[PDB]
């Protein structure tokens, strides 16, 4: 008896922010319910950095005055995380949004030598987002839902 | 009130201008 879906969110959201913070496109193989999640993380690249670019000068000014420094920081971001969704709301976009920002400060966490925050704070997120948003994530079909919600058609309709 | 809460709405008011471009 193991969370499945916390697995297969952390898998994408872990390997999106460590992506964003490295540039290495992981070669290691996605497993369970991997088509999705490869999907996922494809949508993921597409529109989390446009979000990142669209907001690059909102995203910079939160990071400045946070003060990330390590681990003990990461931890205490899941408290904006928890208020993003304390009027009730989910939606997809509030969900790339707070993605989006953890491979910014991910990015940032790279650069001042605390790579060993990255997965800590990717789990953060998953944690948040699985363990509070589950029955709202699995009314939209979980990961498909996702790649639905983003998908844009070539269709001469 | 909180210091959490404003940059939560920052986060809150990006991602529901971003879902109004998809949601249909």
């Amino acid at each position: 008896g193991s969370d499945e879906l916390y697995r297969q969110s952390l898998e994408i959201i872990s390997r999106y922010l460590r992506e964003q913070a490295t540039g290495a496109k992981d070669t290691k193989p996605m497993g369970r319910s991997g088509a999705t999640s490869r999907k996922a993380l494809e949508t993921l690249r597409r529109v989390g950095d446009g979000v990142q670019r669209n907001h690059e000068t909102a995203f910079q000014g939160m990071l400045r005055k946070l003060d990330i420094k390590n681990e003990d920081d990461v931890k205490s971001l899941s408290r904006v995380m928890i208020h993003v969704f304390s009027d009730g709301v989910t939606n997809w976009g509030r969900i790339v949004t707070l993605i989006s920002f953890g491979a910014f400060v991910a990015k940032h966490l790279k650069t001042i030598n605390q790579e060993s925050c990255i997965e800590p704070l990717a789990e953060s997120i998953t944690d948040v987002l699985v363990r509070t948003k589950r029955d709202w994530l699995v009314k939209q079909r979980g990961w498909d839902g996702f790649v639905e919600f983003f998908h844009v058609e070539d269709l001469e309709g | 009130g909180r210091p959490e809460i404003w940059y939560a709405q920052e986060l809150r008011r990006i991602g529901d201008e971003f879902n109004a471009y998809y949601a249909r």
